[PDB]
């Protein structure tokens, strides 16, 4: 076997290599009791870690160990890793190489420090750092295409042709589901509902994940919002408060398509995918459009594939058919890619050895891998 | 020395300054050489229109401004513009 | 002329456009006798409205028509408006357009209902709803800067650059003077004085307005409060009771600076101003720090500007000087802005016409204005 | 007199013929309000032109009228021209012939439309369109040589011999300073600093102009970059943020020399100069190497002449000495050439008359000039 851990934004995914689904999925959060506790039967548990925090979310203050793929506090991360190897995996780090997944054009310090802690804090014979766009493509099973990878941190595009990649054709986008959550909370205030706490911040995100969907046309639904029937649904908070949302939920996913609501100059996801294609060579462009793959946390909402397909087909020439593949559970595809990636025999040779690290230095990560 | 003759003006008669007591009504009369042009009235920093608290009476070439709510607030200057002609006058209020 | 009414928390400011000071300033409260009255010859006046209530505050149970920028009861507001139009103003609503000033990121319902009542309950040819941050800026007389507007209800920050606005950059804060009053009443109980009624609730607020001030350093005054000499003063109630306060007075205003005492995660006023700056474009940030303007009822206490200056200067880069302008009577600046705003020739064209309301509908307020 | 306007990428240089320095130097940018402004008392000013835009850069979204030597929008160009003729020159277009200069192998539409706008929009008796490589040569004062002309648009090479030019020997290169700026912004993101806005795009370019320099050897400095003592400096942004850069500064200028980082097959500037020489006749080659002239915006960085001299000497035969003349203010050399070019009496006869345009047609531009 082998161990694969995904240290992405908002949650930690852990499991065994060679398995179609991970053993441990929980949010990457640490919670403490902000309020003094006056009760007749408590051990006063000062620190809560994992899904336990989610149940007791209102009383607790939640802090994310990882911001933009950057870890703010190292000890909390260690607690997360300790929790993933022992509590659900029930395995030792020593036993197998460990694969971590990192987004494109990420800072140098993150790869070097992450490897340093993996070699020092948790003892393992070898480890590897992978790139999300290539792993997602493997899940797809296609040798050629363009990969739009949008996590809970930063959206990235990385086109590939028959095994070869263009570093200049890779574009980083600053739009993400977490960003949408901040936009969403900002939007709720105008309707008369205000959330200014991290614990309830998650609640709007929860609403967004299942209640929200992508409108075929933004303006037409807003127009029909006046006589809303099926548009408004109610959500129950652990606190006991009742929330009702109408046209508000579908206008959030729209922002990825139409950043103008956000207030940023940069173009939406369909324009950015197009721009990445332009960067790429003319010969390989034709199968790039028909090989589009969607992955990540914010690509979950239904209708995304249909809206993009019409928009890409409209902008692109009609001489070639446009096909977009958006399989379900694509959010966990990156973790899945990590388990499959470690599985290949060729890959084991590629892992960055402890001996190599000590002999040359942390800077060799760029030298070896992409 | 002063120029001698001003540029063509739209007012036949220039409203003249007067004195008014607090709570005492105030009436101003202005005339214009040419008719068919709306005359706009301005109070110290605020425009005056044909609405209650103020009264505008426009007959032929004659425009009349009446203020019945005038008090300490109105102390300042008033400006009246007819077409392209600019003219202003002072109102004095004694407590 | 024109009529300008400020419907803020606890106080109703009314006056005439073009005037440097409003004609009618009085609390927006209705007081009724909770307890049966004992005497012979009393008119038994069931309802008290305005400053009359302030004198007879102990017996009366005061009720605020407006809570958190939201009006709980509409008829009480009408009495207030009636009182302003026919009492101190001595004018008819018919006579002039009416300007009302509203705080930033306020709910949609408040603007639509407010306009509906003005068009229907008080007949006027036109009306306009203004934003407090922009109006305060005009009083300042500065084209570019960042405006922190803290009213009796909700503190808001709205940066402005040469007339262009950034809606993303605007931040709403839930900390206000009224909140301080509730914290204050809560703090008094531990000492041995308890106020549990709305009528005496104002008494602590009154104490706060002149007796309370902001310490250069919170810890040092507490340290020196052991041997308090000049730290304690005697307040005389209309009732005849005597109140002595010490370190208690300065630790109340402190809470806006230090929300931790309150028990809330959200940052204090200096941190929030900083956060608003971060939201704003980097190029315009440099003159934002030197152009800071303070406004509202809770900014009255001496030393606020001096404490904010040192705190902003230390947190912010030292490459540029930090200047804060805090003119006196900033509490009334919002009303003043309304009178000046209605005094511009351009502005009169901008008023929301009755005809437009009838055709397009109440929802046009957001469309027409910010 | 006469009017000379240099329409280069990024900046618009305007002045009077016969003068050693232009009257008006400002960037060629048009700024429009990205966001709606909420104040009363503004003329709104939907369009901003010139250095005014630089001051109000954050709110406005900058757009460049000229891309790759091609103007995307003609009206914006008029505004620039209008601004140059009246705001700094303070002269009428009617008064004198107007000289414009254009880079080699530029598209047909730009010459025909440019003349069309000058004949129709601004009435003038005559106008002339020149080529930048020949004008630079005149500034040099040399009858024979090879001219490397690189601006902020497109790098061009035009060899010349004793007054005669070879059309087949003129090579157009797609490398430019603006391209370097896009590479530079892309390179900064990996480190941990991200710029995705046009307004801040200029800021990295500013850094490049003075902080950046050309390394004698790329590999050796990068090797010594691990321990940076003197290779790091602190740059202060208008924002107030602090930036420190190491090996990053010299690697940017390197890209012109080594395009492989960019991701393009085309060879660097030293190889391209060589290729242009190869195209030319063998007999005239010998004084081409010793008569090399550097010009344009991307030739600004110190050490370019020294690196080019050794590289050209190494690749070229040792039978003749290599001399490269690269005088300071070469960026303004193109404009200077325009003012001197208009100066000659013979030249005035050569200008394309309004009468000729009306009779023969727009297609005569190619027929008359090169």
């Amino acid at each position: 076997a082998a161990l694969v851990i995904d240290n992405g934004s908002g949650m930690c995914k852990a499991g065994f290599a060679g398995d179609d689904a991970p053993r441990a999925v929980f949010p990457s959060i640490v919670g403490r009791p902000r309020h003094q506790g006056v009760m007749v039967g408590m051990g006063q548990k000062d620190s809560y870690v994992g899904d336990e925090a989610q149940s007791k979310r209102g009383i607790l203050t939640l802090k994310y160990p990882i911001e933009h793929g950057i870890v703010t506090n190292w000890d909390d991360m260690e607690k997360i890793w300790h929790h993933t190897f022992y509590n659900e995996l029930r395995v030792a780090p020593e036993e197998h190489p460990v694969l971590l997944t990192e987004a494109p054009l990420n800072p140098k310090a993150n790869r070097e420090k992450m490897t340093q802690i993996m070699f020092e804090t948790f003892n393992t014979p070898a480890m590897y750092v992978a790139i999300q766009a290539v792993l997602s493509l493997y899940a797809s099973g296609r040798t050629t295409g363009i990969v739009m990878d949008s996590g809970d941190g930063v959206t990235h595009t990385v086109p590939i042709y028959e095994g070869y990649a263009l570093p200049h054709a890779i574009l980083r986008l600053d739009l993400a589901g977490r960003d949408l959550t901040d936009y969403l909370m900002k939007i709720l205030t105008e309707r008369g509902y205000s959330f200014t706490t991290t614990a309830e911040r998650e609640i709007v995100r929860d609403i967004k994940e299942k209640l929200c969907y992508v409108a075929l046309d933004f303006e037409q639904e807003m127009a029909t919002a006046a006589s809303s029937s099926s548009l408004e649904k109610s959500y129950e908070l652990p606190d006991g408060q009742v929330i009702t949302i109408g046209n508000e939920r579908f206008r959030c996913p729209e922002a990825l398509f139409q950043p103008s609501f956000l207030g940023m100059e940069s173009c939406g996801i369909h324009e950015t995918t197009f721009n990445s294609i332009m960067k790429c060579d003319v010969d390989i462009r034709k199968d790039l459009y028909a090989n589009t793959v969607l992955s990540g946390g914010t690509t979950m909402y239904p209708g995304i594939a249909d809206r993009m397909q019409k928009e890409i087909t409209a902008l692109a020439p009609s001489t070639m058919k446009i096909k977009i593949i958006a399989p379900p559970e694509r959010k966990y595809s990156v973790w899945i890619g990590g388990s499959i990636l470690a599985s290949l025999s060729t890959f084991q040779q590629m892992w960055i050895s402890k001996q190599e690290y000590d002999e040359s230095g942390p800077s060799i990560v760029h030298r070896k891998c992409f | 020395p002063e120029p001698g003759k001003k540029p063509v003006s739209a007012f036949s008669k220039k409203p003249r300054s007067v004195e008014v007591a607090a709570g005492s009504p105030a009436v101003f009369e202005a005339e214009t050489e040419r008719a068919g042009v709306k005359v706009r009235w301005q109070r110290g920093g605020s425009d005056i229109s044909a609405s209650n608290k103020y009264g505008l009476a426009t007959e032929g070439t004659r425009h009349t401004l009446t203020v019945r709510e005038v008090g300490p607030a109105d102390q300042g200057s008033y400006a009246v513009i007819a077409g392209s002609s600019k003219v202003k006058f002072d109102l004095k209020v004694i407590e």
